[PDB]
RNA sequence: GAGU
DNA sequence: TCCGCGTCAGACTCGTAGGATTATAGCATACGTGAG
DNA sequence: CACGTATGCTATAATGTGAGTCTGACGCGG
């Protein structure tokens, strides 16, 4: 692909390829000349180096060193180490409708509850703004609802409290050492950029607000929206699942 | 350490007790920052079994 | 005896112990190791020189042809830091230097009689250094990073069990050259000596003796000590030395004479040992079955025959001894090997090996580095005196064989670079005599084993490296050409050399961009110190042992300042004192004490020096001009602590401060912190953000100034005088003529900086301190840098701080603020953003920076002027264009859609894209500057004319008003000598001062003096004309950009941040919080006097956190305020100065034990009045670090204030009215806005772009990215029931490129539900495995 | 444990025969005549001076293997090629072959992005040109200095020097550690955000409400022109080929379906709404 | 380089 | 059973920067596709 | 037919190479 600099960016096994079809064809070609033996074999050995670099580099002893001297990532360094393709790209994974923040208090909150920056749950909530839009015929399409957040009317502000109402999102925080370290909570709106945390369950998150941070995520189906309020709720999760004694508790 | 802290924090700990105390301290950050992996390792393997 | 800068205010100290030494220059390392790379020095192989003179001459491989070198020069820097930082480019001098090609004729045996070449070739620029420490690389500060590396000489270390659960210790030698390659000795279980030549496989120790030529028989004289066996008639006689039995048990009857010593079978103790000796016992009849073992040293022969009957190094027999009796032999020499002290190591080594001669042993030396490649004789000597043996491959250093000679007990410490034989052999035995249980192991992580490689070291070896890759192709050349047309220019290459030292100062790991948010994190920055990056240890290869706090750190590293991270002890901050010797090791000052009188004679002693004396504590009493008050003195030797007699102590601490390096040492009353909690606050200081306010601390320690100083964020006076002229942009001083030389006009100019972008974006502003006509002295604050009051620290604002429980709103160290803050403006903070708008070439064509934009509002358009670019002072919001551009679309196929639309509107602006810099969303700002960087060919914008137009008219202003105060204050001296010996007052100044060339007087030292004024008032004529040019020249040149790109346009943003909840504040021991709620005034907290408190800090925040020391911080901010508010009470009732005076002196003169003394009288009242006035905000106190405040003292200090001795107040509920129930801590706490801004950190997404190969979203905000969803979060909802939460965080959340589109849809279409697919993720994860050969198949139902 | 592929070639390499000047002429009279021992003994003997020039030929593109065996092609064709009848010898001879071979194959193989051999040697003297530059300019020349001294345009040593940019790897990590890739900070371009497809659906689905929202016989001309409902994109002058059959009418016809449909967009809350996208 |  | 080899090495966050590094001959015919 | 790309030949003799090291715990195989 070409950068913006106008420079292009490539894989390296595009390299290992290179090397493979350069020895391979060298290789037809000395075979096509009736070359002497000794050359045919120097040849043959380069070419078992270039596969066996490409599949797996490093394994068959002093791995190719491309460009700055690191050795060239070969197709099995793509699936094999932690950072492969299971452990990053397919057992975890980023996500949308997803957003952070610093934590603080929220002592007025009760148990159930959280501080939601206003902004933040904006652009959240941004499909389902859209959707009670065009049901009220406030928007007339999408591109149009589109500019009215963006011009962040009156009107809007109005419509996105009524989406938050009765809608669980989910506060996580890392590390996520057990279950509680995600909760769900029904969101409350409020003006400044920072999520508002009850007191009793900074316990299970081991939150303390010298400036930890939370992941926020929507339950965007309503299955989704049913296992965050019945299972994952706040409320719902009072005894520690890891012995009988509750963790949501004063302190 | 063979040689206690005899001092407190509202006492003041003299610059020998308190590069004495140092050691703990550093091991004990240090100890935050290397075994929670040995721990979290432990963990990532219990949940593979389990 | 204070300075004009203290005497406008004075912090008052609470130190006793007498300083007698000054901190120094802290930013002392880098300026004298970089100075020492450029330093010109003849002989002192120090950088350039030497590496030239290392590398150079470089002789031909044909021999006919050398290039050699005579001398270098650095070209002055094209570009001042000024230019070089606006353009984007390295601040550097060009090396030119003097090389001579000389030929020799290949007739002529080596005639050099042929051909001498010599010219001035140019070999890269060199990045210079700043006055302040730092390089500007592509117009950006940086700082290079000292390095701590294992020192090159010997070391014997000892793998502690490891290897072989028989739990052996086993030995070994590692030398460490500072090149070449690593010379190995090892034990091995069975107790044979081994030698792995670069780390390789093993060899046996004995094979590189006969590579030296050592025959075996040398071999065993060498490491074995003889025993004589003489064959007297029929017995069996051997000469005794009576000690060597000595501890062993007697395996025979001991006879001596007639007389029996020893019973047979019992143990020889020290009586035996001393009746032998003294009866000078040199014979003893012994049995022949005792020679049964022991070893002959040297080759015995049968003189009969002259065949061998045994070979050195043989165990010997009853029938060897037979025939060696018959043979015509009475005298064996056998070797002495009693396991315990004298171990048979070699006579066993020399078993294993299986060469025989000098050759053989060369050849399986050669076989092993090059296995395969058959051995010759010549290749076998050759490389073999090429590994340790060759000036040129090998160099241990003057601190090599500086440090080799002292581990072996030598008296000599300089000597070769080259490993002798002799020198092999000695550590051979050293590690055989450590392996007996005489001599000890070296320590790896001990300071005299670590030494220190600034800056000047690292640009010298990767200048050298340019060099080497530059001799190869040069001797190349040489050989190849014709000798006689080619010059040396033709053969050098300059890339090479630049390309070595660019990479070293710009991809080099401790090359690192500066830390500028304050003063202290820069000077801390640069005086840092780290054990990684290349020829130094990783974080894989780092354990707990080197991480640890040595002993040695004591007075050269700081304990307390590390990263809280992986690089946990891998990374230092040096100690205040500490300094670098002249071979690299660390050292620290000490007090000389002399017949038990402590001298103020100051030692530097290095990590190895110091192991050797008894040093007193600093703590420890003197006694008024003498010695030691205490009989028994608390000291440390040996590495160790306990009470000492006073006629045994060497020597003493310095300074309570030299333990602690310069970002702990700020902090107050450390003594009374934990060593965790003040790390993290020695650490959060240096992520203070300078307020827009700078305020001075309350609570200070003494290095405040110091630090601020020696930071040079500061402008500080070289020559002193008056005042001519303050300005908000400049500060002229006219110099005192005690200290202003008589050649050039002294009048000084520092410019000022002004509002300028930081690395982190912060805001860096110079202010003037000083009025209009003030009399200033050599090393006086003239302006003060961004955070800094009168010359002193300001890291941020001192607050009123009660310590108690709010509604929650301090629950985990959450912080409750007073509106009274945001409204004063305190820790508002100005942040100026740079951004860049780049016109590049693409393959359509070029493109344009026009105001003409497809598809724009007015309201855009309005804010850019003709050439397309935002006016100065333009307040612009997320999305408002700053920089129009504008991208050509070739091939625009559009859907039908567009094709109606485009129709419509009639709106085509032609085959043109919008690609325009708009402000980033959500940050929003005022427009302070723009830059216009163009190409030199392309026809420049009307904006970019007027600009230079500006900068023209600016710089022709600013020469001649240099040229006219100049003059100006050149003739005003003219006129004062002619007056001297010429009485012409009124006389001269009638006639024009421009028609003075004309007047002398008579010819004495004063009409010379006229004729030095009359030069250099036409040097500065011309000076002036020729700066004139340069000027004019920088401005008109067009600056050479990437390839591709035609212009650069730099808008620079203004942002003013206001303080307000998620912001992170901390105080200096370590207490962080995050701003939970801003409480209006009514709300908070109120005295008996009505005044409310600034923050609410929670109580139960200290107990736990064991920083006791923001509570004493408290108490005594509140009692120096106390003081500040009598002093503000009756300065608004004028009063006296005497009774000001009297208060006064009573307060500085305050403390039971106060080392500074205050006599204040000597103050003019004028000084007095101006001292109140900034006193009056609060009187500044210092706490030394161990020699800080102490409680009684506070409590006395609260007395003079009239506030309680408990520090604790009467508050009231300002929502109630009714008052707390018990009394509240309340005082003033330093606080400090960290760089942690949550405007900076809050960050939302719904749906976004996505990531090349795998199609999951991005990750930062900066990319706008999901947050990732980890194995970890996975397993949660896994534990749970959520099944199709996480399936939806898999699929539709993430790759699912069909699913998240149709689920949008659904979701504005209001249906909620997911209709999932197949991640994206796992299609790749198919192909790849099946690139691996393996058929992966899905198997269907 | 010799198990290095260079150092196993090069032991079998230094086990050949090395020739003499005789035995050149002899083998190569018989090697041009088409003798099969003879064709692989020279190459054979001839080895090590490959070698020793593949040797001064590392650290530019490829390994030292890879210019060794680039590097035997040249003295193939050398062997094919010689001259014995003339008295000058054969080394001289394949040096040229051997360096020919090497530096052609270095020219095409290094670059990821194949460079013309043509660019390549006009950026050889580019560059040879900034060298002398450099030596007496003590900075580094200029675009516009290099064309100054070859006589070229500026436009044409700036494409060259372009086309000298070398690639980034994308699956290296950047950030000094192995932290983020240079691919997961790269966005697939191509693709649209679900919010931008997601609006192109919403248009394309309106816009067949509002063909039914029109006249019959103006939404059939409108469609049908701009390819909407049609399946080709014809132009007022081929709108003629259907049943409209004229040029005027067609372009009455076509601005009067798009005037009614502009204050259909007035009244639902768009134009101008809908003017700044 | 820093964050938890 | 002694010992060389290979396999792991906690989870998420933001910030960067450098593009940098490099050398190669020059010219005539041959091979092949595209534009006017 | 021009333009873009490729295969061709050159003649003093020269003919043998060439980074970074030190992590630590465990589990099999030679
Ligand atoms: N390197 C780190 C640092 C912190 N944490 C997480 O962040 C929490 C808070 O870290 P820190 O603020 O250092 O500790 P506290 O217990 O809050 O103590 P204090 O803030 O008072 O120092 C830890 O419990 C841990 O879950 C982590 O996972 N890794
Ligand atoms: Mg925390």
């Amino acid at each position: 692909v070409p950068l913006d600099g106008g420079r292009f960016a490539t894989s390296d096994l595009n390299d290992l390829y290179r090397r493979v079809i350069n020895r391979n064809n060298r290789l037809k070609r000395l075979l096509d000349l009736a070359a002497p033996d000794i050359i045919v074999r120097n040849e043959k050995r380069m070419l078992q180096e270039a596969v066996d670099a490409l599949l797996d580099n490093g394994r068959r002893g002093r791995a190719i060193t491309g460009s700055n001297k690191r050795p060239l990532k070969s197709l099995a360094d793509m699936i094999k180490g932690k950072q492969g393709r299971f452990r990053q790209n397919l057992l975890g994974k980023r996500v949308d409708y997803s957003g952070r923040s610093v934590i603080t208090v929220g002592p007025y909150l009760r148990l159930h509850q959280c501080g939601l920056p206003k902004k933040m749950a904006l652009e959240l909530f941004k499909p389902f703004i859209y959707g009670k839009l065009e049901l009220r015929g406030l928007a007339t399409t999408i591109k149009a609802a589109k500019k009215m957040v963006e011009r962040e009317e009156a009107v809007v502000w109005d419509i996105l409290d009524e989406v938050i109402r009765e809608h669980p999102v989910l506060l996580n925080r890392a590390p996520t050492l057990h279950r509680l370290g995600i909760q769900a909570f029904e969101p409350v709106l409020i003006e400044g950029k920072a999520i508002q945390l009850h007191p009793l369950v900074c316990a299970a998150y081991n939150a303390d607000f010298d400036g930890d941070q939370m992941a926020v995520h929507v339950p965007l189906t309503l299955e989704a929206q049913l296992e965050a309020r019945a299972l994952m709720m706040s409320t719902n999760n009072i005894l520690s699942p890891a012995n009988g004694e509750p963790i949501i508790v004063p302190s | 350490i063979e040689t206690p802290i005899t001092a407190n924090f509202r006492e003041g700990l003299n610059v020998l007790q308190y590069f004495i105390s140092t050691h703990g301290a550093r091991k004990g950050l240090a100890d935050t920052a290397l075994k929670t992996a040995n721990s979290g390792y432990l963990t990532r393997r219990l949940v593979d079994v389990a | 005896v204070y300075s004009y800068t203290e005497k406008k205010r004075i912090r008052k100290d609470f130190g006793k112990r007498p300083q007698v030494l000054d901190v120094p220059y802290l930013l002392s390392i880098q300026l004298d190791s970089f100075q020492k790379f450029i330093e010109q020095d003849p002989e002192g192989q120090y950088g350039l020189e030497a590496a030239f003179r290392s590398v150079f001459p470089i002789q031909s491989y044909s021999g006919n042809s050398e290039l050699q070198y005579v001398s270098y020069r650095l070209g002055e820097p094209v570009f001042d830091v000024q230019e070089c930082q606006i353009r984007g480019v390295t601040y550097s001098a060009p090396l030119r230097v003097k090389l001579r090609l000389v030929i020799y004729e290949r007739e002529a045996p080596e005639g050099t009689v042929k051909d001498i070449k010599e010219q001035e070739v140019y070999m890269g620029e060199i990045p210079l250094m700043t006055d302040n420490g730092t390089f500007v690389i592509n117009g950006t500060e940086r700082v290079i990073v000292s390095q701590l590396h294992r020192s090159p000489g010997v070391f014997f270390d000892s793998d502690k069990g490891k290897t072989h659960s028989s739990g052996k210790v086993l030995y070994n030698a590692r030398i460490i050259p500072y090149r070449g390659s690593w010379l190995d000795f090892e034990f091995d279980p069975k107790d044979n000596l081994f030698v792995r030549i670069d780390r390789r496989r093993k060899l046996p120790a004995t094979i590189i003796l006969r590579a030296l030529n050592y025959t075996t028989e040398q071999i065993l004289d060498l490491f074995f000590e003889k025993v004589i066996f003489e064959i007297r008639d029929n017995k069996l006689q051997m000469e005794l030395v009576p000690e060597r039995l000595r501890g062993e048990t007697a395996s025979f009857d001991i006879e001596a004479n007639g007389k029996v010593y020893v019973e047979k079978g019992r143990r020889i103790t020290a009586r035996h040992i001393r009746q032998l000796e003294k009866d000078d016992v040199k014979l003893i009849e012994v049995p022949v079955e005792y020679i049964a073992g022991k070893v002959v040293a040297k080759d015995y022969i049968d003189e009969s025959t002259g065949e061998l009957i045994c070979a050195a190094n043989m165990e010997l027999s009853l029938d060897l001894l037979a025939k060696l009796s018959q043979s015509g032999h009475k005298r064996i020499e056998t070797l002495f090997t009693n396991d315990l002290d004298h171990g048979p190591y070699i006579s066993e080594t020399l078993r294993v090996d299986p060469t025989n001669d000098r050759l053989s042993a060369l050849v399986e030396i050669y076989r092993m580095m090059r296995p395969g490649e058959p051995p010759t004789r010549e290749a076998a000597e050759s490389l073999f005196e090429n590994l340790f043996f060759s000036e040129d491959r090998y160099d241990l250093s003057a601190v090599g064989r500086m440090k080799f000679n002292r581990s072996l007990l030598r008296e000599e410490i300089e000597g070769s670079g080259i490993l002798s034989k002799d020198d092999i052999i000695d550590v051979m035995k050293k590690l055989i005599d450590i392996r007996n249980g005489k001599g000890e192991v070296d320590d790896i992580d001990h300071l005299g084993n670590r030494r220190i490689r600034s800056v000047g070291e690292m640009a010298e070896n990767q200048f050298r490296v340019g060099l080497v890759r530059v001799e190869r192709a040069v001797k190349e050349r040489l050989s190849l050409g014709d000798l006689d047309t080619l010059m040396p220019q033709d053969m050098i290459n300059a890339k090479p050399i630049s390309a070595a030292v660019k990479e070293f100062f710009g991809s080099s790991q401790l090359s690192q961009f500066m830390d500028q948010n304050n003063p202290l994190s820069e000077i801390t920055h640069k005086r840092r110190i780290s054990a990684l990056g290349p020829g130094g240890l990783t974080r894989e290869r780092a354990g707990f042992e080197v991480r640890d706090v040595h002993p040695t750190h004591y007075g050269r590293v700081c304990p307390i300042e590390t990263p809280e991270g992986p690089n946990i002890g891998l990374i230092n901050s040096l100690s205040v004192y500490a300094q670098t010797n002249e071979y690299g090791f660390l050292e620290t000052p000490y007090r000389k004490v002399t017949d038990g009188v402590v001298t103020d004679e100051i030692h530097y002693l290095s990590a190895i020096e110091e192991g050797n004396y008894v040093i007193a504590q600093a703590n420890s009493n003197l006694d008024e001009e003498g010695h030691f008050v205490e009989d028994l003195v608390t000291c440390r030797s040996k590495g160790e602590s306990s009470l000492f007699s006073r006629d045994q102590v060497d020597y003493m601490d310095v300074s309570t401060q030299q333990v602690v390096s310069v970002g702990a040492s700020l902090i107050p009353f450390l003594e009374h912190d934990d060593a965790n909690r003040a790390l993290m606050g020695a650490n959060m200081q240096r992520q203070a953000v300078p307020t827009l306010r700078a305020d001075k601390p309350l609570v200070g320690t003494g290095m405040e100034r110091a630090v601020a100083v020696d930071s040079g964020v500061t402008a500080v006076a070289k020559r002193g005088g008056v005042v001519q002229y303050v300005d908000a942009s400049r500060i002229v001083i006219k110099v005192n003529e005690d200290e202003m030389y008589p050649g050039e006009a002294g009048i000084d100019i520092y410019n000022l900086t002004k509002y300028t972008r930081s690395n982190q974006n912060t805001c860096i502003n110079q202010m003037p301190c000083v009025s209009l006509g003030e009399p200033v002295e050599r090393g006086d604050v003239l302006a003060d840098g961004p955070s800094t009051d009168l010359g002193e620290l300001a890291l941020g604002q001192n607050m009123r701080v009660a310590f108690m429980p709010w509604n929650g709103y301090n629950f985990e160290d959450s912080i409750l603020v007073s509106e009274r803050v945001v409204q004063e403006d305190r820790f508002t903070t100005i942040h100026i953003q740079e951004l860049a708008c780049v016109s590049r070439d693409t393959k359509l064509g070029p493109e344009e920076i026009t105001a003409d934009i497809p598809n724009v509002g007015e309201a855009a358009l309005s804010k850019l002027d003709e050439s397309g670019i935002v006016y100065i002072g333009a307040e612009v919001t997320g999305g408002d264009i700053l920089v129009g551009k504008v991208t050509p679309k070739g091939e625009t196929q559009l859907t039908p859609e567009e094709k109606l639309l485009r129709a419509i509107f009639g709106e085509k602006a032609s085959d043109v894209k919008d690609s325009s810099l708009r402000v980033p969303n959500g940050v929003s700002g005022t427009v302070i500057d723009v830059q216009v960087f163009t190409r030199d060919g392309v026809e420049k914008d009307k904006r970019a004319l007027e600009i230079e137009e500006m900068q023209l008219k600016q710089a022709k202003k600013d020469l001649s008003e240099e040229l006219q105060i100049l003059e100006a204050g050149l003739f005003s001296r003219i006129r004062a000598v002619l007056v001297a010996g010429g009485v012409e007052a009124e006389k001269l100044d009638k006639l024009p001062r421009d028609r003075w060339l004309e007047l002398g007087l008579t010819d004495e030292e004063k009409q010379n003096q006229l004729e030095q004024l009359a030069e250099q008032y036409d040097e500065l004529k011309h000076e002036f004309e020729k700066k004139l040019e340069a000027k004019r020249r920088k401005i008109t040149q067009g600056d050479d950009l990437a390839p591709g790109v035609l212009k650069i346009v730099k808008v620079y943003l203004a942002v003013k941040r206001r303080i307000q909840p998620g912001d992170k504040m901390a105080g200096r021991h370590g207490n962080k919080g995050v701003i939970s709620k801003i409480n209006p005034i009514e709300d908070m907290p109120y005295d008996e006097n009505g005044t409310p408190v600034d923050i609410v800090l929670n109580p139960l925040g200290v107990p736990s956190r064991m920083n006791i020391g923001q509570i004493l911080e408290t108490h005594l901010g509140m009692a120096a305020k106390g003081i500040g508010d009598k002093i503000n009470a009756m300065l608004k009732q004028q009063q006296e100065v005497a009774k000001l005076r009297e208060f006064i002196q009573r307060a500085y003169d305050l403390g039971a034990d106060v080392r500074q003394k205050v006599d204040l009288s000597t103050f003019s009242d004028e000084e007095v009045m101006r001292l109140a006035e900034n006193l009056r905000k609060g009187m500044p106190i210092a706490t030394p670090v161990f020699d800080g405040a102490k409680e009684a003292e506070i409590k006395e200090l609260l007395k003079l204030g009239d506030l309680p001795t408990s520090g604790q107040i009467r508050l009231y509920d300002g929502r109630t009215g009714e008052q707390f129930e018990r009394p509240v801590t309340v005082g003033y706490m330093y606080m400090l806005k960290l760089n942690h801004l949550v405007d900076d950190k809050m960050h939302a997404r719904s749906t976004g772009s996505y990531s090349l190969v795998t199609q999951q979203p991005l990750g930062g905000k900066a990319q706008f990215g999901g947050q990732r969803f980890g194995e970890m979060e996975v397993w949660a909802l896994e534990a749970y029931g959520a099944a199709y939460t996480l399936q939806e965080m898999l699929t539709v959340k993430s790759d699912d490129v069909n699913g998240r589109t149709k689920m949008y849809k659904n979701i504005v279409d209001g249906n909620h539900q997911m209709e999932p697919g197949m991640p994206e993720s796992f299609n790749v994860l198919l192909k790849e495995i099946r690139s691996l050969g393996i058929n992966i198949e899905l198997e269907d139902e | 444990r010799v198990l290095d592929a260079t150092q196993l070639y090069l032991g079998e390499i230094g086990y050949s025969p090395l020739l003499t000047a005789e035995e050149e002429v002899y083998f190569a009279r018989r090697a041009l005549r088409g003798d099969v021992a003879s064709r692989r003994r020279m190459i054979e003997s001839n080895l090590r001076l490959v070698v020793k020039i593949a040797r001064r030929y590392g650290n530019r593109g490829l390994a030292l293997l890879d210019l060794i065996e680039e590097g035997n092609l040249g003295l193939i064709r050398a062997v094919e090629k010689f001259d014995p009848e003339r008295g000058f010898r054969f080394s001289t001879y394949a040096t040229w072959w051997i360096r020919q071979t090497i530096e052609r194959a270095i020219m095409n193989q290094t670059r990821t992005i194949r460079l013309p051999i043509h660019i390549v040697k006009e950026l050889n003297v580019y560059l040879r040109t900034a060298r002398e530059l450099s030596h007496k300019l003590d900075h580094e020349p200029s675009a516009e200095e290099i064309a100054e001294q070859l006589d070229k345009p500026v436009d044409d040593v700036s494409r060259m020097l372009r086309l000298n940019e070398r690639i980034t790897s994308v699956d290296t990590p950047l950030g000094g550690d192995s932290e983020k890739a240079l691919l997961d900070i790269l966005a697939d371009e191509k693709e649209n955000g679900p919010e931008d497809t997601t609006q192109d659906d919403d248009m394309k689905q309106s816009i067949v409400k509002w063909l039914f929202e029109l006249n019959a016989k103006q939404r059939e001309v409108l469609a049908r022109r701009f390819g909407l409902l049609g399946y080709e994109a014809a132009t007022l002058e081929d709108v003629g080929r259907e049943i409209g059959l004229t040029r005027e009418r067609v372009r009455q016809i076509q601005v009067e379906g798009l005037r009614r449909l502009r204050e259909i967009l007035q009244t639902q809350g768009l134009n101008i709404e809908a003017l700044f996208l």
